[PDB]
């Protein structure tokens, strides 16, 4: 052995043990998810208040890239902020060469081979989070999520952080229950309940819900956070399910 | 160093009580040639700012995406980036300022006259100048190229000194904008008779006025003069 001390290094089995190491931290963090609608995309993540110091609404962690795309991540906020930091030199740089604003699936293997890149070589450390991401295109709406490996999938709905599991069984009910689609306004309170739901598993402290979106209908393919009114509706809502 | 190739003549603009106002034809030249006649010059940045810009249209585009690549990325990670962390003119002038001089300091300028018009959060009017060389001013008007010669001496009778501000209305400036707008017409050969206007009023916002012509044109005057002397057929 001694093959988990290095990044980069296959273990006898195929494995990249560091990798599934940070893994660990990524499951470590709050719960953050994301559902596709019928026209775009919500995000939500639970902010835990570890304090009553903490300036409510003022530690921001979803975050824009280019004006239609959101991204938000559990596990190390840091290592979430350099990924998102690189995002904008990418999207900044297709927008750039190629006029048309990044499409969602050439951004998400943008982040995609970077995040893969810091599997190569053992002089860098993996990401420690995982990465819900996506927006409006001109082909419609994108959901995706991003491991530490580099992997990432397309998605219907999307959960990671401690209340994963919970997240995904409810979210796989949505599916189930929505084969024509849930509206944008309806995929609001919906990410608002499963996020409540979720804050189980980290019962110990309070919580502080955010949520954003992109909608061709509700914000013209622009990402916009869920603020005031649409937010206390969805945050009602959500105490309702969970009473 | 380069030369301009395709390129926009004046812009001009001044204050009055509440705001200022900018304005700029809609051509762009090839020098002689009068090349392309939908070219808009007048470039508003959010809700409270307009830069508008003369010489190079390939440096202007330049310039265009250097705007709006800095409203992409103030918005980031700023929850206050539609309040109190907007742009402000002030701030756009200065980058832009800190850009045309870093520019002529390496031999290789953007090659323009840019006046950014606007007003500040506290409802001052913002009115200032900069050009390829990175050289700066502030004036109650200011005017680039021809505008400079022909339109400043108009709208300065309008608006002399400081104190002229607060007693100019929004209806004496705009007519005194627009009526320099048809001299130039008249005595530029590289205007256009279209232009664009626009007001950054305290109260009312920004309104961007397009494809406004020139009119009360005076040409009759014309059929009486003949020959260069003595001719009298």
């Amino acid at each position: 052995t001694g093959y988990d001390l290095s990044n980069s290094v296959f273990s006898p089995d195929g494995r990249n043990f560091q990798v599934e190491y940070a893994v660990k931290a990524v499951e470590n963090g709050t719960t953050s998810i994301g559902i596709k609608c019928n026209d775009g995309v919500v995000f939500a993540v639970e902010k835990l208040i570890t304090s009553k110091l903490l300036v409510p609404q003022k530690n921001v962690k979803i975050q824009v890239v280019d004006r239609h795309i959101g991204c938000v991540y559990s596990g190390l906020i840091p290592d979430g902020r350099h990924l998102v930091n690189r995002g904008r030199e990418e999207a900044a740089s297709f927008k750039k060469l190629y006029k048309t604003p990044i499409p969602i699936p050439a951004f998400a293997d943008r982040l995609g081979q970077y995040v893969q890149a810091h599997t190569l070589y053992n002089s860098v450390r993996p990401f420690g989070v995982s990465t819900i991401f996506g927006g409006v295109d001109k082909n419609g709406a994108h959901l995706y999520m991003l491991e530490p490996s580099g992997s990432y999938w397309g998605y219907k709905g999307a959960a990671t952080g401690k209340g994963r599991q919970s997240a995904k069984a409810e979210l796989e009910k949505l599916v189930d229950h929505h084969p024509e689609g849930l509206s944008a306004r309806e995929a609001v309170k919906q990410a608002a309940k499963i996020i409540y739901l979720a804050h189980e598993d980290n019962k110990e402290k309070d919580f502080e819900l955010e949520i954003s979106w992109c909608s061709l209908s509700e914000t013209n393919g622009l990402h916009k956070f869920v603020k005031g009114d649409l937010l206390q509706e969805a945050i009602d809502f959500a105490q309702k399910e969970i009473n | 160093t380069q030369q301009p190739i395709v390129t926009g003549t004046s812009v001009i603009s001044m204050k009055y009580d509440n705001g200022v106002i900018i304005a700029a034809d809609n051509l762009g030249s090839y020098g002689s040639l009068l090349r392309f006649n939908g070219v808009e010059r007048l470039i508003p940045v959010g809700d409270n700012t307009v830069v508008g810009i003369s010489g190079d249209i390939s440096d202007m585009q330049h310039i265009e995406r250097l705007l709006k690549d800095l409203v992409t990325e103030n918005a980031y990670d700023n929850p206050l980036a539609d309040a109190e962390e907007a742009l402000e003119p002030s701030y756009i002038f200065e980058y832009l300022a800190t850009v045309m001089y870093q520019r002529r300091s390496k031999m290789n300028p953007l090659w323009n006259a840019i006046i950014v018009a606007g007003v500040q959060s506290n409802g001052d009017q913002f009115l200032r100048y900069v050009n390829l060389l990175g050289v700066t001013y502030s004036s109650p008007t200011l005017a680039t190229g021809f505008g400079a010669h022909m339109a400043n001496p108009l709208l300065r009778k309008v608006v002399d000194r400081e104190s002229d501000i607060p007693k100019t209305t929004v209806q004496v400036a705009e007519e005194a904008i627009v009526n320099a707008m048809r001299v130039l017409y008249y005595r530029d050969a590289r205007s256009s008779r279209n232009f664009s206007l626009a007001i950054i009023d305290k109260n009312t916002g920004l309104t961007f006025k397009k494809n406004l012509q020139v009119e009360n044109m005076k040409w009759d005057f014309a059929k009486d003069i003949k020959g260069y002397g003595t001719q009298k057929i």
